[PDB]
């Protein structure tokens, strides 16, 4: 029962659509929408069972025909990426619910500033040290994962700076073996042209 | 007109563990089904002829639904005793009855739903279907649950929609004998009371559906309708009469089956 | 708590005719609560395969039953329901009349 | 909200554990659900007041669930086996329609407690570079060596938690994927100002939870105890 | 079929 894409990419500021389709619905079923960001409880947004539906959360369309959902949410933040998960449930005295494999939205940030640069971070101890740092890219750059098993890197994430109205994306990269540069560190990534690299 | 009606009785058993439970259903005056938890298959089961051909499918969700409800009564049944403030020892009944109509039309007509304690009015369904009203002020606090928790909508969904989807279903199942119309067989008989007084009767023997009106023409006995056990039903009417003329009296005969309204006599 | 007392019929499926199978009737109904005995007796005794239908009941909440087993009408027999219940301070015993 | 306790817990194979849940009070409902890590979240178990309304979930006879007063819910496993490892989440409600969900309890059983390691904790200093460039100052903050991955990672600037700047990895990577039971890493970042950063009087400091063994389990090994515990570095700003 | 849910009074 019910199908949904298993990602969706979505800008900030705009409005997300996440469908659903739910071909076999009959008369009695209702058309759920919950929701887990990360590792925490899942989060009820919505439901409804024909007609559209509004709350403060998000919005629901229900096509006339019924085989059909769509969740809308209408100033996508960062706070709003998630797992979305669009659960169909037959009325019953339980009301379980069956958590689909629901889409994965990721909601990427703008990036105003784009300054791509991969800078070298030393330990505040003593002989370790060696970080890598790629920084300042915007959302078209995909960080792969290194072929060396012994080079470490990190997954993208996201930096708010809220009172500066600035955001900024970063992957980290470690090794702690001998030949291990912050240039050759991203070799299997496809970086911007003109990345910055000190010297 | 068709209507599909399920009526669903829980009775406390403090001696024994679970209290019984029994749902029995009915297209027009016909049953087709049943679930009791103390019978030798606790399940729903077919109930007429025409259900034997449904499969596991069917009937494992009936089951399911009848031993939610059961579970779910049982609870209540705990509730209502903290409601009016019983004791543990006595015996004490929930019923509930629910059902669709269609019109002429064969489409939707009303759908009705209330709940009994006792033998006693407890919480309705309103009319537009929306709410639940209280009908014993000891029924205050699940009248406002009901409402808050938009009981309403499912009730709703299921009256409007998934009644009315089935009992078509069922209907068309049960095409031969559903729409059969089965007149009365109809005769009166003659019991002398006295050397001044005798009894009359008017009988209706072997009718289908269960309506029916028996007028005579004020020391006028009538009986409840009662089943005959093949799914037809008999009915007397019964006048007193002086002993002498007893042909002023004739009896009338108004049922759906009958070309026209039939006029009975006494043949002596 | 209403307690109201079953009314009691008893009668056959189809017209009494003696040596010819038939079924004999005991109808209980309008009664609070459901808990009731009610058996079919032949010259005296219980009858012992007897078969009930399932609790149901009406508009008013009170309950009806149906009680059947199958049957041979004589001349010299006599059958009659026997109806126990909580409203009555004895068992109800009515005779089988071929006139009701 | 609703409540659930322990937040954490690794356990030996064999052993029990009691999970709590504390609904919503006034909710006639609660649920019992469960991710067995590599699936998805599953029902176990719904209560109406303290009854029983639907058990199809139960996993077996191991798991056993009560709420004796209709109130809070104890879940326990006993015995404990590895596949039970995963996030149990409590959940409440009062219309059936409408569920809440507790932050769940994170359970982790091990074949041997041998395996458990706090984290080490390391602060990497902002690039000279960056600060010329972009006028900001990114810590780095690595999490490495802890097994199994129970941590909760934050920053503290001058004794007060920020959340402003930060960006934190959802999921650790393994150290040693090509061997049993391997340890984790796990890395954070703090964005701040370059001027920030070059002020001496600025303390930061970042700080690793770790969820481990309790004082109750059995530990006979050399190496200390791997309790749950706080582990930390830190460094201060830099004019140079 | 019967009524899928019923109140929890």
């Amino acid at each position: 029962k019910t199908t949904q894409p298993p990602s969706m990419d979505c800008a900030e500021g705009r409005a997300a659509n996440l469908p659903c389709n739910h071909s076999t619905i009959s008369g009695n079923e209702y058309v759920y929408w919950y929701r887990q960001i990360h590792s925490q409880g899942p989060q009820y947004i919505i439901h409804g069972l024909k007609n559209n539906e509004t709350n403060e959360m998000a919005s629901l369309i229900i096509t006339e025909d019924r085989k059909s959902s769509t969740l809308i949410l209408p100033h996508a933040t960062l706070r709003d990426t998630a797992v979305y998960y669009c659960i169909v449930v037959r009325s019953s005295n339980t009301g379980k619910l069956i958590f689909g494999q629901g889409t994965t939205l990721q909601v990427k940030p703008d990036i105003q500033n784009p300054d791509p640069a991969v800078y070298q971070l030393r330990d505040s101890k003593s002989s370790d040290k060696s970080v890598c740092l790629f920084t300042d890219f915007d959302s078209q750059t995909n960080v792969s994962q290194s072929k060396d098993s012994d080079v470490y890197i990190t997954d993208k994430c996201v930096l708010d700076m809220r009172s500066m109205d600035f955001k900024s994306n970063s992957a980290v990269a470690w090794s702690n073996k001998s030949d291990f540069a912050c240039a050759n560190a991203f070799n299997n990534s496809i970086i911007p042209e003109d990345t910055f690299f000190p010297s | 007109s068709h209507s599909l009606k399920y009526f669903h009785t829980s009775v406390s058993r403090p001696g024994r563990g679970e209290p019984r439970f029994i749902s029995v259903g009915y297209v027009d005056d016909t049953q087709f089904v049943r679930f009791d938890n103390d019978a030798a298959s606790p399940r729903m089961v077919p109930r007429a002829p025409w259900m034997e051909q449904e499969g596991s499918e069917y009937w494992d969700r009936e089951t399911r639904s009848a031993r939610d409800t059961a579970q779910i009564f049982r609870v209540n049944l705990r509730t209502l005793r903290g409601y009016y403030n019983q004791s543990e020892a006595g015996s004490h009944t929930l019923q509930w009855m629910h059902g669709c109509e269609l019109g002429p039309d064969r489409r939707f007509l009303r759908g009705y739903e209330q709940f009994a304690y006792d033998g006693k009015d407890y919480l309705t369904l309103n009319e537009d279907l929306r709410s639940w009203t209280a009908v014993d002020t000891a029924a205050q606090i699940s009248e406002q649950k009901s409402n808050d928790a938009s009981e309403a909508e499912h009730q709703r969904a299921y009256l409007e929609d998934t009644c009315v989807e089935w009992l078509h279903k069922y209907l068309e199942k049960g095409k031969e004998t559903l729409l059969h119309l089965e007149p009365p067989k109809t005769h009166v008989t003659h019991h002398p009371i006295s050397d001044h007084e005798a009894t009359l009767r008017c009988w209706a023997l072997g009718f289908y559906p269960a309506e029916i009106t028996l007028t005579w023409q004020q020391d006028t006995e009538l009986v409840e309708t009662r089943p005959a056990g093949d799914g037809t039903f008999q009915k007397w009417a019964a006048v007193v009469v002086p002993s002498g003329e007893e042909q002023r009296y004739t009896c009338h005969v108004q049922h759906e089956g009958l070309p026209e309204p039939v006029t009975l006599r006494w043949k002596p | 708590m209403i307690q109201r007392t079953p009314k009691i019929q008893v009668y056959s499926r189809h017209p009494a005719e003696n040596g010819k199978s038939n079924f004999l009737n005991c109808y209980v109904s309008g009664f609070h609560p459901s808990d009731i005995e009610v058996d079919l007796l032949k010259n005296g005794e219980r009858i012992e395969k007897v078969e009930h239908s399932d609790l149901s009941f009406s508009k008013d909440w009170s309950f009806y039953l149906l009680y059947y087993t199958e049957f041979t009408p004589t001349e010299k027999d006599e059958y009659a329901c026997r109806v126990n219940h909580v409203t009555l301070s004895q068992p109800k015993i009515v005779k089988w009349d071929r006139d009701m | 909200g609703v409540t659930q306790f322990p937040s954490h817990s690794v356990i030996e194979k064999g052993q029990t554990v009691t999970l709590r849940c504390d609904p919503i009070s006034g909710h006639d409902n609660l649920y019992w659900y469960r991710r067995v890590m590599g699936k998805e979240i599953k029902f176990l178990l719904h209560f109406v007041k303290e009854s029983k309304q639907d058990e199809s979930g139960m996993p077996n006879n191991r798991f056993l669930a009560e709420r004796t007063g209709g109130t809070y819910s104890t879940l326990k496993v006993q015995p404990a086996e590895l596949e039970d490892s995963g996030v149990y989440f409590c959940a409440s409600s009062q219309d059936r329609d409408t569920q809440y969900f507790g932050p769940g309890t994170r359970l982790t059983v091990l074949e041997d407690l041998k395996n458990v390691f706090p984290p080490e904790v390391a602060v990497f200093e902002p690039s000279e570079a960056e600060i010329s460039h972009t006028q900001k100052a990114t810590l780095v903050c690595l999490a490495t060596g802890f097994y199994p991955d129970h941590v909760e990672l934050s920053w503290w600037v001058n004794g007060k938690e920020v959340h402003s700047g930060v960006c934190t990895d959802p999921q650790p990577l393994k150290e040693q994927p090509a061997l049993n039971d391997s340890r984790y890493a796990l890395s954070s970042r703090l964005r701040v100002s370059a001027t920030f950063w070059q002020n001496p009087r600025n303390h930061f400091r970042c700080q690793v939870q770790f969820y481990g063994l309790s004082e109750n389990d059995e530990w006979t090994q050399d190496r200390a105890k791997p309790v749950t515990q706080i582990v930390s570095a830190e460094a201060w700003g830099r004019a140079d | 079929v019967m009524a899928p849910r019923t109140l929890i009074l």
